[PDB]
RNA sequence: AAACUCCAGUUGACACAAAAUAGACUACGAAAGUGGCUUUAACAUAUCUGAACACACAAUAGCUAAGACCCAAACUGGGAUUAGAUACCCCACUAUGCUUAGCCCUAAACCUCAACAGUUAAAUCAACAAAACUGCUCGCCAGAACACUACGAGCCACAGCUUAAAACUCAAA
């Protein structure tokens, strides 16, 4: 309200490509967490429920990041079998 | 499996036996059924690798002990 | 960097209250989730209204709206092939690093060992 | 203790700005403060619009006053700045140079936690 | 050593005698606390 | 080993030699090992300073024709 | 006994601990140029330490400095001050494809 | 665990509170 | 309380502190310091007045004096903060821990126990 | 010069122009994308209303207002009334995550207006009023 | 559908309400709790255990008195749904949530895992969960149900809280 306008969350359109500008803006708002924040602010999330959600989301990140680390570690072994027939 | 061919040849050359393939359940503890009532089991099992291809002990290590067969193993 | 798990779970020896309350043990499975689908959304509606917009102005006379109709007709044909091509792309596995069944055979060869042998 | 007064003043001409600083530094001295230095950070556009004393402000003069004062002077000074119509926003903080930064050896890596679950077969 | 360093600084403190002179001297000068850091950990002072 | 201290400094000062390790030859000697052997010889001659015993060693090898390109 | 036996000592090849880009440097709330390097250009959101690469000690100092500077009248809250958009990019985040 | 013991106590307390209100 | 002009415990024994400018004396006095610095001066006064060795801080006497200074600070805090339940607990716990110190000092050194009670103004009471 | 997605800052000297008008002078299309209805108002850079169109003003009612095609129709209507007043280039400021968030922008383009920038102004309280309780379904 | 059209959108002015991001951090406090900014005061114990006979605390809801009031919201009213709908869904609004001063003293107040010291040695180990134990101390427990009940006593509590049985019944829980 008291800040300057047309600086925050503003993406310029290039060559009239409004589809790509909107995707960039939506990608910006998502990466900064605003979309999930706005979605979670439509109905009050009580603190017990918010604490449960944060735990679930934090445990999911740990599992997903560790599973991703193992996939990248083993991907070199996806090469053809060197000892085919034995 | 890098050495399956090498080991299979060494066994034939020395006049002995090699099992470098997937080890089926009961080759030793159920040998009479799989081969016949008069099948003679090995008197000595030599492990050049004691682990299977999932980094666990080869099942034949336990099954050799069950049948009271001495094992040599690297 | 994976978030820390030191002092996060309720355990003997951990004085603080637990940071995390996982309903499942934090142990990597030997499989990954299936290649899920994106729930379909209606297509070509932008072309649909150009056809229907001209219909209203020209009293639903096709002759006047031939160009707007050919647009919607072509858009629907492309979406019917694009959907079918999407299925072929799914089998190819180009989008993903590996197919879930090809990525699970690889995990079958290096299974997580949460126990002692 | 040693404090740092972050002072945003109404954008004014040099004569009225000098009178405000003198009137503000004298208020500090009247409360027992020992003023150490006065630094001008320059006039600039505010990061957002600030309403103060029935006026809207978009520019201000940023000044710092380094001083020592008894602990009882802070509360009394904050009240003084609230009534000065030429002050947009004034904050008194403990001087950052008093807090000495401890030495840092670097980033100690955190190993993946072990023995979180029994080794029984599941 | 801290009392010696502090005893010299007190010479440059503001007093009711030099207050008007120190105010005008401040209005003529500019102090800049801005500087940036790089991916290599190097400070990039402002262009002034 | 005691020489590991000399090896850590040599790799820091001069880096890994552009000459390639040949781990198949059981008697291979790298530039670092050649440096360590000279460093050990000069220590046995009575020199005990560390920073001085390290600079004199580099000179000896340069005299022998060895290439020692300082990393920095 | 024997000269060739291993000897007990500390790892001579151990690498020095890594340091954050702000290790050993003072973080002041008045240095808005520095603080602006750790907020989102579009939303003003403070970047997490996984984006800034800072240690816990400096991630806290930067956070506390930003919050102080914002409400004291030194730093905008809803966007990065455009004056600082051309400063060195020290954070690991890309918003354009 | 199931909540069958909690449920027994739940009904007892409900009926008691209701009895007190009635009398 | 010690006068505000009192120097800090750290700067009282530096050579030449009596010949420095008055401004420098104000900056090294209690007036320009937090209350915790005034409590360090109060602890020092009690030590010289009561304990035989004012430099031994691990004796049961010094602990009773150190804790007695904390107890008085809690009372002054609570005089202005009467709904601060956290510090009310610290006060009540500290009073109980001094009584446990006084009990053990009374059992071990009665002559010193009497000097501690007179010096600090403590009226020892036997529990009910 | 390379393209900058960051808008030109007022008071600085930019070279970008649209029909000889600076960024600060381009009219603004305010799109309110609610969960049920989309509202579009085109105002001048001096905050003078030029055109307004909502899904309800285009004859949609109840759940039909909360559709993408309903917002697209509102965009075309606002674009038509705005073009008559001399509007070609507009700055779009969309607040809300409703279904007509993107569709309303398409209608503005199909109606003859050129979008030079997109701004999100969805209200996000930083701690604010307590929202209504969660619905059981 | 009802409701509102002194309604909606733009802009400016704009709080005794609540505190995005940081936080992938895991810190503080005895616990309850504590994540906007500044300052002030400030975080017991130089052995450990230890009060249900005491003292001081204790989320939320609630009571009493005086204020504030954006938003939310038991109850209630209307709309819809339904065989019914004293619900779930929609709208409006109050107690209440907030401040001040007193009360009330309860939570799945549970991380259902006591404080202090120590061990990984084995005879590891019902099962599951969050591996198995040693020393020492306090607290507590002894089939289910009756029973977070009755009676007694205490209490600013009066449809309350704490302490807390028995008879009858079952062969299980
Ligand atoms: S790593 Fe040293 S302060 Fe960050
Ligand atoms: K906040
Ligand atoms: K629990
Ligand atoms: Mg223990
Ligand atoms: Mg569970
Ligand atoms: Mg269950
Ligand atoms: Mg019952
Ligand atoms: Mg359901
Ligand atoms: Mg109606
Ligand atoms: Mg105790
Ligand atoms: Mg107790
Ligand atoms: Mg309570
Ligand atoms: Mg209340
Ligand atoms: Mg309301
Ligand atoms: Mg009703
Ligand atoms: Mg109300
Ligand atoms: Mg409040
Ligand atoms: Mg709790
Ligand atoms: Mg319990
Ligand atoms: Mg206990
Ligand atoms: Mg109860
Ligand atoms: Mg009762
Ligand atoms: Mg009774």
């Amino acid at each position: 309200a008291k800040h300057l306008k047309f600086i925050a969350r503003t993406v310029m359109v290039q060559e009239g490509n409004v589809e790509s500008a909107y995707r960039t803006l939506n990608r910006i708002l998502t990466m900064d967490g605003l979309i999930e924040d706005i979605k979670h602010r439509r109905y009050y999330e009580k603190p017990c429920r918010r604490r449960q959600r944060e735990s679930y989301e934090r445990c999911r990140r740990i599992y997903n990041m560790e599973m991703a680390r193992k996939i990248n570690f083993l991907m070199r072994k996806n090469r053809a079998d060197p000892w085919q027939g034995c | 499996r890098q050495f399956s061919y090498l080991i299979e040849n060494m066994a034939r050359d020395c006049g002995e036996y090699a099992h470098t393939r997937y080890f089926r359940g009961g080759m030793l503890t159920n040998a009479r059924l799989l081969f016949g009532p008069t099948v003679r089991l090995p008197d000595l099992i030599i492990f050049l690798h004691t682990l299977n291809n999932i980094f666990e002990p080869h099942v034949a290590v336990r099954d050799a002990a069950k049948m009271n067969i001495p094992t040599v193993g690297i | 960097a994976t978030p820390s798990l030191r002092g996060r779970l309720a355990r003997f020896g951990n004085p603080r209250k637990p940071v995390l309350k996982p309903n499942k043990p934090l142990i990597l499975a030997n499989r990954v989730g299936e290649r899920r689908r994106e729930k379909g959304e209606a297509t070509c509606i932008t072309e649909m209204s150009v056809m229907m917009a001209c219909w209203k102005q020209n009293e639903f006379r096709d002759d006047a709206c031939r160009k707007e109709i050919q647009g919607f007709l072509d858009c629907a044909a492309r979406a019917q092939e694009a959907r079918k091509m999407r299925s072929i792309q799914e089998t190819l596995g180009e989008s993903g690093s590996l197919l879930p069944n090809k990525l699970n055979k690889l995990l079958q060869r290096f299974p997580n060992k949460p126990y002692l042998s | 203790p040693r404090y740092e007064l972050a002072l945003i003043l109404k954008a004014m001409q040099r004569p009225e700005t000098a009178a405000t600083l003198k009137r503000t530094i004298e208020a500090l001295m009247d409360r027992g403060a020992i003023v150490r230095d006065l630094e001008n950070l320059g006039e600039r556009a505010l990061p957002y619009r600030i309403s103060a004393h029935s006026q809207q402000h978009n520019r201000g003069g940023y000044f710092l006053v380094d001083f020592y004062a008894p602990t009882a002077a802070v509360e009394s000074m904050v009240e003084h700045l609230s009534r000065d119509i030429d002050v947009i926003r004034g904050n008194i903080v403990k001087h950052p140079l008093t807090q000495e930064l401890k030495e840092c050896e670097g980033i100690v890596p955190v190993p993946l936690a072990e023995k979180l679950y029994s080794t029984k077969k599941r | 050593r801290e009392v010696l360093q502090l005893q010299e600084e007190v010479k440059n403190f503001i007093t009711r005698e030099n207050l008007e002179a120190r105010v005008e001297a401040a209005l003529d000068s500019r102090k800049n606390y801005n500087w940036a850091i790089t991916r290599e950990g190097l400070v990039v002072r402002p262009q002034r | 080993y005691h020489e590991d201290r000399i090896r850590a400094k040599f790799y820091s000062v001069y880096g890994s030699g552009q000459r390639a390790f040949d781990l198949f030859n059981p008697n291979f000697k790298s530039t670092c090992q050649r440096f360590v052997e000279k460093y050990t010889e000069l220590q046995k001659l009575g020199e005990t300073d560390e920073e001085k015993l390290f600079v004199e060693t580099g000179k000896a090898l340069l005299a022998e024709g060895v290439i020692l390109r300082r990393v920095g | 006994s024997n000269e060739d036996l291993p000897i007990s000592m500390e790892n001579p090849y151990k690498e020095p601990l890594k340091k954050c880009i702000l290790c050993g440097k003072h973080v002041d709330y008045k240095n808005v140029q520095l603080l602006s390097q750790f907020v989102s250009p579009f939303t003003g959101c403070i970047y997490g330490r996984h984006i800034t690469g800072l240690c816990g000690k400096k991630q806290k100092e930067i956070t506390k400095a930003i919050k102080r500077a914002q409400i004291m009248g030194f730093m905008p809250v809803t966007y990065k001050d455009p004056a600082y958009l051309k400063d060195p990019k020290v954070c690991n985040i890309r918003y354009r494809e | 665990k199931n909540v069958l013991k909690i449920r027994r106590r739940k009904m007892n307390h409900h009926k008691y509170r209701k009895l007190v209100k009635k009398t | 309380d010690p006068p505000p002009s009192t120097l800090l415990k750290d700067y009282q024994n530096v050579p030449g502190i009596e010949k420095v400018d008055d401004v420098v004396k104000r900056l090294l006095s209690l007036e320009m310091a937090n209350k915790k610095e005034m409590l360090k001066i109060k602890q020092e006064q009690f030590m010289k007045k009561i304990v035989a060795n004012p430099e031994d801080t691990r004796s049961l006497e010094a602990r009773i004096i150190a804790l007695s200074v904390k107890i008085r600070s809690y009372e002054e805090h609570l005089e202005k903060h009467r709904k601060d339940k956290a510090h009310k607990r610290y006060l009540l716990m500290s009073i109980d821990q001094r009584k446990k110190m006084l009990k053990n000092l009374r059992n071990t050194n009665y002559d010193v126990f009497e000097k501690i009670c007179w010096g600090l103004g403590i009226e020892y009471t036997f529990p009910p | 010069t390379k393209f900058s997605i960051y808008p030109p800052i007022p008071g600085e000297e930019s070279s970008l122009r649209w029909a000889g008008k600076k960024f600060e002078e381009i009219p603004i299309a305010h799109i309110k994308a609610s969960h049920n209805n989309t509202q579009i108002q085109v105002v001048s850079a001096s905050n003078e209303p030029l055109a307004f169109a909502s899904c309800g003003t285009e004859g949609f009612r109840n759940a039909k207002k909360g559709t993408g095609i309903a917002a697209q129709t509102a965009g075309i209507a606002a674009a038509a009334r705005a073009k008559q007043k001399g509007v070609i280039h507009i700055r779009v400021v969309v607040k809300g995550l409703g279904p007509g968030r993107l569709s309303a922008m398409h209608g503005l383009i199909m109606g003859g207006l050129e979008v030079i920038s997109i701004t999100d102004n969805t209200p996000i309280p930083h701690x604010g009023c307590r929202p209504r309780k969660a619905r059981k379904l």
